[PDB]
RNA sequence: GGCCUGCU
RNA sequence: AGUAGAAACAAGGCC
């Protein structure tokens, strides 16, 4: 007998066993070297799918830009980025007709947000390409460097702590005849100048990288990261787009998984049960090929201009700016390329900027073709990527266009027996088309395809299929007359998260409890998940039961603690104690569960505030792990782990001292202002001015009614006067 | 005093002087987040790879003067090397366990107060009482449900200001806490945290957890309570229910909500059954709410609602007096009355007998969203004052009062098909049928009532047929008002009788309750109802009803197969097919039933004919009373979301298809049991 | 206000028939729908369409597999060809010093000979493998002489191990301005992997991975005491699961891989410049009840200066076996095979005296591969979860608990592989072990080809299931889907076997 | 031989 | 040699 697990599908349906078709127990595919090749490939593709457009030379950047809007109509079933402005505007008009008042209310909400939002909100983000160092840097690091360089140049409106003032400064930096940046060497610094075009290409450029740990693809794809200048305008645009998508029953992007399933089920119910039995109904469970490549930012600008009609011109401009920057965006090629000489046994790293000048003898025919094709677009080491968006920066607006296309089948606009509706999240859609016969179904799916090609949205025929209503798939959710649990997407989340010991226990038992609630994980599987998680936890953190003979570097202290203690059921798994977790106790932390069994000496040592291990920085990160909210108790096991410590060998050493002393400063401010941690401080007053004035008021109020007598009040006032004098001088 | 000296020391250095001078307060976050350390894309690999090096964790530098460099075995606990961007020192994990075996001690009494929510969860679970596990299909309906169990009904922004007023009274800003609830919360909470020395940030996050509301879409069946959703991983599964009763003393609002929903559902199911009283009693015994049985709450809890009163009266108990009408609760306050057993005609010329009452009498109307006071005479209204909340509430109260008046102005307004027979072929109460007819719109009752003059006393507002106040001429007897509450609350409980069809009565002979007074509304329980019965799909819906009916008949096929042959009338007259009977045309209920019974009879008569698929398909249609006929049917329609889905008698269908290869039956795309 | 440079950029970011942002804004503000979509649809060519091609039983063709030399073993340790020396020592899973346990497990074998080469590597220097074996033996005897066994032993850096572990093989790093006119200076080799055809040995490895054994391989941690009835139900379910699964070679591979990857990661982090000897240990528990320790061989970790998650640490693996390398030589392309001893097993024809070979090879791993193979126990979750789903899906049907009937009465049977006579069905336990072995092999042979093929064949599986349900399914480009599936079948044994399985499934379905 | 780094 | 597969590792830099 030869064993075949796939034959299991001869008795169990494919959706009730789809977890078997998910190889999510092994290393996900990773990239190894440069990502220049994929960046060039994407540039050449997105310039190929729009080649019948019109060419231009930008007067500001000097880059060759391809405009496919209002271009010729496609003649074959290949991908096309030739979107039609009139059709986009008609889609928006019919969208407003079907949901009246949606754009007005969304614009009002976004105006309120624009008026209220602050610059600190840009600190909550991923890596951002800092244009001052030409390096990916954390969002707060990039914001700080940009703010510093602006203040070094005279654009200090951003000190208002409002996002719109930071955007006014970003826009006013381009009308300057010379930027001023600083570069490190070896350790000191050097001043450098940037003419208008250099700063323009630096503000408009995007960084490129390969995306690691992607499940479900044989070949690697590239992704982009924008700078600080485009992130505020994109924040406002994404705010508007979310606000719109919230009011549409056909959008699916701004909502979670469970409400996504609810929406899908409601739509399927509407199309099956309400409609008569005579009509047929077919579900296309489809995807979109090259979704981002064909999404021109000029049609996002047109959509924004339509949405912001009859509105203050300032709001229209602030929301229009982001598409304007994306239309002129540049893409950094990547890391570069490595050359090996086998006879001489040597290697060499060439940067991507040299590709414009480098001889082409050293490249394989594929790279020779890519470089030769892309060289015209290369301006100062970056390729003009105007013809389309890269990897969904405008995700919510793409979902808005998709919901418009889904809303264009209501049967009031088709004016025919067939109609359609569905749910789309960017790059993936499910379409229920209802019609009286198979010719009507074919005509409805042809009109859907064609109306999708007039907006630059291409349907993947290789990865899409149409069946009867009742069975379909949407974002790895398999609906078969009702939704079905998968549990294979959530399998890599069933181990030690890797924050610390307390957080790992909390996150592991909350992930078990959630998978029990949401993904129909069983009771026995949940108990075994507990057991295996605890085994991994003990092995990873060298914290074994203590009645064992496992020799580790931390196996001696655990036995001394085990032997000191009389009540051994009160010890934490992190200190060498038993496991009291079960199904009933998945919603309780490990410190409160064992609290009544603990000894008072151990109980007071563990939960000691003076411990040198617990540090908490901000209210947002106290019990939140990238997002997994995890209820936990602050104990001595809540340490922070160590840092990369690889900056010591690089040109950038002065950031460590700057950040150590900035943390000093922030701690002193927290001493002066107790609520600097809870509520992010707001104001416009300088550090020393606020600190000295606050201290002065405290001394005055203490003298009037408090401990402070004349001596200490006078001393404080004199010292504060000294601080003010030293500040002014 | 120390802090200002620290500030002089920071200001002394020129570089720190430029950091303090240039940085504005708005940027406090940015420089707090300024760090070279990139966030770990793969934290697991970075804590599995990192936990194999000496000194993998970090700690404050005070550890260097509190813990020794090595233990008795000689293993190092900390190093003199510093973290990358910090003054903190690199230490081994042996510094943690050493701290737990030989470090300083304190008093941890503060922590129970600090982490109140978690200890309340522990106390609620420790005292809970489990019971039998019931293996049954779980209809988990995705719904937004409140996760937090101590939420004081304050939003995150709403409660951040109370948290600040409690912990940080000088940094609150312009926000004045107007609401009294916030003000009581502030005074009470301030006392508990007088000296807490954990951290004011942790005390603020504590008050965030206790006070901040939180909602999450979750697949929920039953439950819906704060204390029953925190254990949703333990109470609810895919095929199993776990009876559970948290430890915390339950609020009685939730309990009475569940009591009314349960009583409504039961009363509705009882109306359509064959013997409503027996079924009602058996179901109330076999059902429980929040763990506690239904009888316990019904004997202990006094609650005013029609279904609860019917349930109580069926248990031979006291029941509140002050008869009700059209869902409203009437209390007479003056006069006698006698019925007359008289006859009259309508505006649509239909003849009818009714019982009109004697004497002048005043009444105190009460309701869910309205209130009124009425004075009338024999067949004649005298005056009506109303106290509704919304305009349609006043309209409801006014039409109810007009119907109660029994005036010919109302009798000569009835127009259309108003048949006084129920789904069960039970003649219906006339009064409720009129009151249901005049609830679509009572336009004809308004243009046919009459007109009188008014003295314009008190500055009272005029009446509205269609939102037209008339301050000098108005409906006759009818007034406009808006009281806060009815005259006074009635609490005098009476003895009653009940017919089989739940027509409650009083000692004199008048009518007191009926299954028509119960609401037509469909609510969502706050506590998990454990309506234990073979049929739990009472309110589930038609698709579930069909699938589960076919599943039941599959599971109990072994005894239905022998009851179908011997004594089949108690199989047709069975308490399991009544939800299916709720479906299937109301007119062709009898024709379909007789058809199917004749099929089964001629299938039993001739030998050599037996198809289990036919019986399992057509049995739910033979439940109804048999109406004879001469025709035949090729399909059978069933109402699903207003659409008539057709079930094919011969062969498979989208509603009923039995695979002959794998022997699985499938209802509506859902498996409904293997067939033998 | 928009002004200056950002106005000009605004004028060059509009459709092509516009020259000013203000004219475009006026056109939009005056735009009113007047039937434009329908018109451009009428102008659009009718060749651009999405005609639905029906999908019937005769429509789907088999998946084509590549042609080429047969595929060779890729795993980091032997799966079915592995051998165990044992001492029967009462020491729990980790309660020992690996090197002392290894010495005890090696002392119990007598029959050692002078090693000689049997199957050469054919690309390497087999005398170096011979010398490396002899060095390992010398160092083990040296450890034996020492009064206290080192917890971690380093190895000498001889030329055989410098070669066998890839030492001073990386090229030197220079500046591009110093190597330009070099003849053979070119880009890294970036070509299609070498093609490889499916072989018969992977199916036999999978057949034996699904087999029972005479020992227990999983001792789980403890949990709280069960207080609710559903906890008792879950505990009985878990006991049945562990009973069925604990006697299975898949769990043995789980433990081997977890131990080996833990040891490799820890040795790599702790000793980065030194070479280190790491015994292959696994502690089972025979059905009688005595616990046993088992040694499969040795690893020799090279240096491990691993920066990126893809950086490679090289090691030399040596494993004992009884399988002759001359019966399936294409399976051992990357292996050198020596002859190391003789063994007399339990025979009824006197004693057999079969020889005993050592499979020696150079291999490598990364931080991520180590991390992901040290967590193969999640496979037990995947499998058992699917099983539990099935059980609960049946318990809802029959209003009663279904663990005992399923696991004991064995009445239910699921097709779980085809015999020459036809499709063969198995009991719930065989299904459990089959899914566990599938997940374990997914973990051992994980590659981007597996991901790609899994997705692209999931799509076809779902289309075939829609066809099986009589839901009149259809497609728009099926040959593209096939070309996307077949694009991932290149050289991986596991992926080619999955493709063969999919072909067999399509053959047995659609009837 | 000694020291710096292990995502920069 | 080996890992690996559209580009990399098989240590890197500073004295």
């Amino acid at each position: 007998m030869d064993v075949n697990p796939t034959l299991l599908f001869l008795k169990v349906p494919a959706q009730n066993a789809i977890s078997t078709t998910f190889p999510y127990t092994g290393d996900p595919p990773y990239s190894h070297g440069t990502g220049t090749g994929y960046t060039m490939d994407t540039v050449n593709r997105t310039h190929q799918y729009s080649e019948k457009g019109r060419w231009t030379t930008n007067t500001e950047t000097g880059a060759p830009q391809l405009n496919p809007i209002d271009g010729p109509l496609p003649e074959d079933n290949e991908p096309s980025g030739y979107a039609q402005t009139d059709c986009v505007l008609e889609a928006m008009a019919f969208l407003e007709e079907s949901h009246p008042g949606i754009f007005e209310n969304s614009c009002l909400e976004t105006m309120e947000v624009v008026q209220q939002t602050r610059v600190d909100k840009l600190t909550q983000g991923r890596q951002t390409y800092d244009w001052t160092l030409n390096r990916n840097q954390p969002a707060a690091t990039a914001l700080a460097n940009t703010i510093e360089v602006f203040r070094s140049n005279g654009l200090t409106a951003n000190e208002s702590g409002r996002l719109i003032d930071f955007l006014k400064d970003v826009m006013e930096s381009m009308d300057k005849e010379e930027m001023e940046i600083t570069t490190h060497f070896q350790i000191g610094k050097k001043k450098q100048r940037l003419n208008k075009r250099s700063y323009l290409i630096r503000a408009l450029t995007l960084n490129t990288m390969t995306k690691d740990a992607e499940r479900g693809k044989l070949k690697r794809r590239a992704i982009a990261t924008p700078g600080m200048q485009i992130r505020g305008f994109v924040y406002f645009v994404e705010t508007l787009a979310r606000s719109i998508c919230e009011k549409l029953e056909q959008s699916g992007l701004p909502v979670g998984g469970n409400e996504k399933k609810a929406k899908l089920a409601n739509v399927v119910r509407k199309m099956m049960t309400n409609s008569q039995d005579t009509e047929l109904s077919f579900t296309i469970t489809g995807d979109n090929t090259k979704w981002n490549e064909n999404q021109n930012p000029r049609m996002f600008l047109a959509m924004i201009t339509y949405i912001t009609r009859n509105q203050p011109e300032w709001f229209r401009n602030v929301l229009s700016i982001a598409p304007i920057m994306f239309s002129n965006k540049m893409a950094r090629l990547g890391k570069g390329y490595m050359f090996e000489s086998k006879s001489m046994k040597l290697r060499t790293q060439i940067p991507a900027e040299m590709l414009a000048s480098i001889d082409l003898k050293y490249f394989n025919d594929s790279t020779r073709k890519k470089i030769e094709k892309i060289r015209p677009l290369l301006i100062d080491g970056t390729a003009s990527l105007s013809p389309g968006m890269m990897m969904g920066m405008f995700n919510m607006l793409s979902t808005v266009l998709g919901v418009s296309i889904l809303n264009l089948g209501q049967k009031r606009y088709t004016k025919t027996t067939y109609w359609w509706d569905g749910l789309q999240s960017s790059d993936d859609f499910a379409l229920i088309v209802n019609a009286p016969n198979h010719e009507g179904i074919q005509a409805g799916v042809d009109r859907f395809y064609r109306t999708c090609k007039l907006l630059g949205i291409n349907m993947s025929k290789k990865k899409s299929y149409i069946n009867r209503t009742g069975t379909f798939e949407f974002t790895s959710f398999f609906y078969r007359y009702g939704f079905v649990a998968n549990f294979s997407m959530e399998l890599p989340s069933f181990g030690v998260s890797g924050i610390n010991e307390s957080a790992d226990m909390s996150i592991g038992v909350t992930v078990i409890k959630n998978n029990m609630i949401n993904n129909d994980l069983g009771p026995a599987t949940a108990q075994m998940a507990l057991q295996l998680f605890i085994k991994d936890y003990r092995y990873t953190y060298r914290c074994h039961r203590g009645d064992t003979q496992i020799q580790t570097r931390r196996s001696f202290e655990i036995k001394k603690l085990w032997e000191q203690t009389r009540s051994k059921a009160g010890l934490l798994v992190s200190d060498g104690g038993p496991n009291l977790y079960n199904i009933r106790n998945l919603h309780i932390p490990e410190v409160c569960l064992k609290w009544e069994l603990m000894d008072e000496d151990y109980q007071g040592r563990l939960c000691n505030p003076l411990n040198p291990f617990v540090s908490h920085k901000e209210i947002e990160s106290v019990n939140n792990a990238v997002n997994m909210e995890y209820d936990a108790v602050a104990t001595t096991h809540s340490w922070i782990p160590k840092r990369n410590r690889s900056i010591l060998n690089t040109s950038q050493r002065g950031i460590l001292e700057d950040e150590q002393m900035y943390q000093k400063c922030c701690n002193l401010f927290e001493k002066f202002f107790p609520s600097s941690s809870y509520r992010r401080p707001v104001g416009i007053s300088s550090m020393v001015e606020a600190m000295v004035s606050r201290a002065r008021i405290d001394a005055r109020i203490d003298f009037e009614s408090g401990r402070i007598k004349k001596e200490e009040f006078a001393e404080i006032m004199k010292i504060c006067s000294t601080i003010e004098e030293l500040r002014r001088q | 005093m120390e802090r200002i000296k620290e500030l002089r020391d920071l200001m002394s250095q020129s570089r720190t002087r430029e950091i303090l001078t240039k940085t504005t307060v708005d940027h406090m976050a940015i420089i707090k987040k300024y760090t070279s350390g990139r966030q770990e894309k793969n934290p697991a690999l970075r804590m599995k790879w990192m936990m194999a090096m000496k000194y993998p964790i970090t700690a404050d530098k005070r550890i260097m003067e509190m813990i020794p460099e090595r233990n008795e075995q000689g293993q190092t606990l900390w190093s003199k090397t510093n973290d990358a961007g910090s003054d903190r020192v690199m230490v081994s994990p042996l510094a943690v366990t050493w701290w737990n075996r030989n470090g300083p001690t304190t008093s941890a009494v503060h922590y129970p107060k600090i982490y109140k929510t978690y200890f309340e969860k522990v106390e609620r679970l420790k005292h809970g009482t489990f019971g039998p596990v019931h293996f049954r299909n779980q209809v988990k309906i995705r719904r937004r449900v409140d996760i937090n169990p101590g939420h004081a009904d304050l939003s995150a922004k709403e409660a951040q200001d109370v948290i600040m007023e409690v912990v940080f009274p000088n940094e609150v800003g312009a926000r004045i806490l107007t609401s009294e609830s916030q003000l009581t919360i502030t005074k009470e909470k301030k006392e508990e945290l007088q000296d807490c020395k954990i951290s004011p940030l942790m005390v603020a996050y504590m008050l965030e957890r206790e006070l901040v509301r939180k909602t999450r879409f979750l697949p929920v069946a039953g439950g819906t309570s704060s204390v029953y959703i925190e254990v949703l991983h333990l109470t609810q599964g895919t095929c199993w229910e776990q009876m559970y009763t948290p430890g915390g003393e339950v609020r009685n609002d939730d309990v009475d909500q569940s009591l009314i929903i349960a009583a409504r559902n039961i009363v509705r199911r009882a109306t359509v059954s064959a013997d409503p009283l027996a079924s009602l009693l058996e179901m109330c015994h076999s059902t429980q709410i929040g763990g506690i049985r239904m009888v316990d709450i019904l004997r202990q809890n006094p609650t005013e609602e029609q279904a609860v009163d019917i349930c109580k009266a069926a248990m031979g108990l006291r029941i509140s007096s002050s008869f009700s009408f059209g869902g409203f609760t009437f209390k007479r306050t003056s006069g006698s009355s006698v019925k007359r057993e008289e006859e009259v005609l309508t505006g649509n010329l239909q003849t009818l007998k009714i019982r009109v009452h004697e004497g002048y009498e005043e009444f105190t109307m009460v309701g869910r969203r309205a209130t009124a006071i009425l004075r009338k005479a024999t067949r004649r209204l005298i005056q009506l004052i109303v106290s509704g909340r919304d305009e349609q509430s006043i309209a409801e109260a006014i039409i109810v009062a007009m119907v109660f008046s029994q005036e010919d102005c109302m009798i000569k307004a009835v127009r259309g098909d108003l048949n006084f027979v129920n789904r069960a072929n039970q003649r219906l109460n006339p009064m409720h049928q009129l009151l249901r007819h005049f609830q679509k719109d009572a336009k004809v009752l308004f243009q046919n009532w009459g007109i009188e003059p008014i003295d314009n006393v008190m500055g009272m507002i005029g009446i509205l047929p269609d939102m037209t106040p008339s301050t000098e001429m108005s409906m006759r007897g009818v007034r406009v008002s808006k009281m806060g509450v009815d005259e006074y609350s009635s609490t005098e409980r009476v003895v009653v009788s009940i017919d089989r069809f739940l027509r409650v009565r009083d000692q004199r002979g008048n009518v007191l309750l009926s299954p028509e007074e119960v609401s037509e509304t469909q609510g969502t329980e706050k506590l998990t109802i454990t309506y234990s019965s073979s049929m739990m799909w009472e309110v589930n819906g038609p698709e579930s009803v069909l699938v589960n009916t076919y599943q039941w008949i599959i599971r109990n096929w072994e005894t239905v197969k022998i009851q179908w042959s011997q004594n089949p009338t108690m199989l047709y007259n069975k308490m399991e097919f009544e939800p299916f009977q709720s479906l299937v045309p109301k007119a062709a209920r009898g024709q379909y039933s007789g058809f199917v019974r004749t099929l089964f009879q001629q299938m039993r008569d001739v030998l050599g004919t037996f198809d289990t698929v036919q019986i399992i398909k057509l049995l739910p249609f033979a439940a109804a009373p048999p109406k004879q006929s001469r025709m035949q049917f090729s399909s059978l329609t069933v109402n699903v979301r207003g659409s008539g889905m057709r079930i094919l008698v011969r062969g498979n269908s989208p509603v009923f298809n039995y695979n002959k290869a794998t022997k699985r039956l499938t209802v509506l795309g859902k498996d409904a049991g293997a067939l033998t | 206000e928009i002004t200056g440079t950002m106005r000009r950029l605004a004028d060059q970011s509009l459709p092509p028939n516009f020259s000013s942002l203000e004219n475009f804004r006026a056109y939009v503000d005056g735009f009113e729908p007047n039937g434009y979509i329908e018109g451009k649809l009428s102008q659009m060519s009718k060749e651009v369409n999405a005609r639905i091609e029906p999908f019937l039983k005769t429509t789907p063709r088999p998946l084509r597999l590549p042609d080429g030399p047969p595929c060779s073993q890729r795993s980091k340790f032997l799966l079915m060809d592995a051998l165990k020396l044992s001492i029967e020592d009462p020491s729990h899973e980790g309660e020992g010093i690996p090197l002392y346990d290894a010495i005890k497990c090696m002392r119990t074998f007598f029959g050692w000979k002078e090693p000689n080469v049997v199957k050469p590597h054919e690309k390497g220097i087999n005398p170096n493998y011979l010398l490396a074996w002899k060095q390992v033996l010398a160092e083990l005897q040296d450890i034996e002489n020492e009064e206290k066994i080192p917890k971690t032993k380093n190895m000498k850096k001889t030329s055989q191990l410098k070669w066998a572990l890839g030492e001073n093989m990386a090229p030197e790093k220079v500046d591009f301005d110093d190597c330009k006119d070099v003849s053979d200076l070119k880009q890294y080799d970036s070509d299609e992997p070498e093609l490889r055809s499916l072989a018969s040995w992977i199916q036999s490895e999978f057949n034996k991975a699904c087999e029972l054994t005479d020992s227990s391989w999983i001792e789980l941690d403890e949990i709280g005491e069960d207080v609710a009835p559903i906890e008792h139900i879950a505990s009985m379910r878990r006991n049945y699961f562990t009973a069925e699964v604990s006697h299975c070679r898949a769990t043995e591979y789980i433990m081997k891989g977890v131990y080996i990857n833990t040891a490799l990661l820890n040795a790599s982090c702790a000793a980065m410049d030194d070479f280190q000897l790491i015994p292959m240990i696994s502690k089972c528990r025979t059905k009688e009840g005595r616990r046993k320790t088992n040694l499969y061989g040795f690893i020799i970790k090279g240096r491990s200066h691993l920066r990126n998650d893809t950086d490679v640490v090289n090691f030399v693996s040596m494993e004992f076996s009884l399988t002759d390398p001359r019966l399936e030589p294409h399976k051992w392309e990357k292996y050198c095979v020596l002859e190391i001893g003789d063994m007399l097993l339990r025979s009824a024809i006197g004693q057999v005296s079969r020889p005993m070979f050592l499979y020696v090879r150079t291999n490598g791993t990364s931080k991520i591969k180590m991390k992901w193979g040290m967590e193969m126990r999640r496979c037990l979750l995947q499998s058992l979860q699917q099983i539990e789903s099935m059980i609960e899906a049946e318990s809802s049907v029959k209003e009663k608990d279904m663990t005992k009937e399923f696991f004991e009465n064995k009445s239910e049977t699921w097709p779980i592989g085809e015999s020459p006579k036809g499709v063969e069905e198995g009991s719930i336990g065989k299904v459990c072990r089959t899914l566990l072995a599938k997940s374990v092999f997914n973990s051992l042979y994980a590659s981007p080809q597996l991901e790609g093929f899994s997705a692209e064949s999931r799509k076809l599986l779902l289309i075939v299931q829609a066809l099986r349900d009589n839901l009149e399914p259809g497609t728009f480009d099926l040959g593209g889907l096939y070309e996307a599936i077949e694009e991932c079948l290149i050289n991986d044994p596991w992926v080619l076997l999955n493709a063969s399985w999919f072909n067999s499934f399509l053959t047995h379905a659609l009837r």
